């Protein structure tokens, strides 16, 4: 029933699977392309930091898919919402998804994608709607 | 910490994109 | 271990129980007094609206303590956080607690208080800390 | 709706208290 939820899950799960495996509507297409360009950039620029992060989380938890969602909740806990945060969290999700596949090629990224989508859509719904959803995301990052 | 130092890279990306 | 959580739960559970039953540190004392004055005011001014609200929620759900927490999540879903929202949600919580006791005098308000406290502290922790926590709450509403 | 019309009384209390 939830259009925004399904759309978001489609985009985020597709990105995480592409990233984890390394192989590949119109609004969704543009969003995914933007996510690829910006997200691959976050991962390139912050690879060292991301590597440092995932280990710490692993020592405390891993095993629980919910590890990432809590990190997301903490990021947003100062009451600020922006697309930089949203794309950075998705990018870190892709980094974690890559790691999970590296350990086990039959790992599924779907629970991770759902976790990320749940936080964004359920807890930031009206912000997303006001900001024109995934269309706004594309327009925020488009340069030329 | 992990929280604040994701929230560094996110806000200081957000404020590249004004 | 979580000082802010325990402090918040103390204040919120005490208010909900006082409201529901009708009978009665220093930082906690001031917070509770402020919550009484402002919260009783919200309930007085918005009694009709609150009555209208609880029924609708009852038709869809009730029975689940989580009904209120979701309402809270939706209120905050535009990415805005302020003390007016926090006190209004707590006040509506007290209105709901009163209702639950009216139906069953042995109803416990604790699950409701924990639900409210979980959302505020876990999802708004850094905002609360920046705003000086319950001290800031008192200072925001103090007039004379 | 319940959401927006709690969020009316909350913001328009918040903005009584500046
Ligand atoms: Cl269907
Ligand atoms: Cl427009
Ligand atoms: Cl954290
Ligand atoms: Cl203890
Ligand atoms: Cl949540
Ligand atoms: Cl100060
Ligand atoms: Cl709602
Ligand atoms: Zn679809
Ligand atoms: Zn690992
Ligand atoms: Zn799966
Ligand atoms: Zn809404
Ligand atoms: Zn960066
Ligand atoms: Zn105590
Ligand atoms: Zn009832
Ligand atoms: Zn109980
Ligand atoms: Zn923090
Ligand atoms: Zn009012």
């Amino acid at each position: 029933e939830d259009d925004l939820y399904r759309q978001s899950l489609e985009i985020i799960s597709r990105y995480l699977r592409e990233q984890a495996t390394g192989s590949k509507g119109a609004a969704g297409r543009r969003a995914l392309e933007t996510l690829r360009r910006v997200g691959d950039g976050v991962q390139r620029n912050h690879e060292t930091a991301f590597q440092g992060m995932l280990r710490k989380l692993d020592i405390k938890n891993e095993d629980d898919v919910k590890s990432l969602s809590r990190v997301m909740i903490h990021v947003f806990s100062d009451g600020v919402t922006n697309w930089g945060r949203i794309v950075t969290l998705i990018s870190f999700g892709a980094f974690v998804a890559k790691h999970l596949k590296t350990i086990n090629q039959e790992s599924c990224i779907e629970p991770l994608a759902e976790s990320i989508t749940d936080v964004l859509v359920r807890t930031k719904r009206d912000w997303l709607v006001k900001q024109r959803g995934w269309d706004g995301f594309v327009e925020f990052f488009h340069v030329e | 910490a992990i929280x604040a130092x994701l929230r560094r890279m996110a806000d200081d990306l957000n404020a590249q994109y004004e």
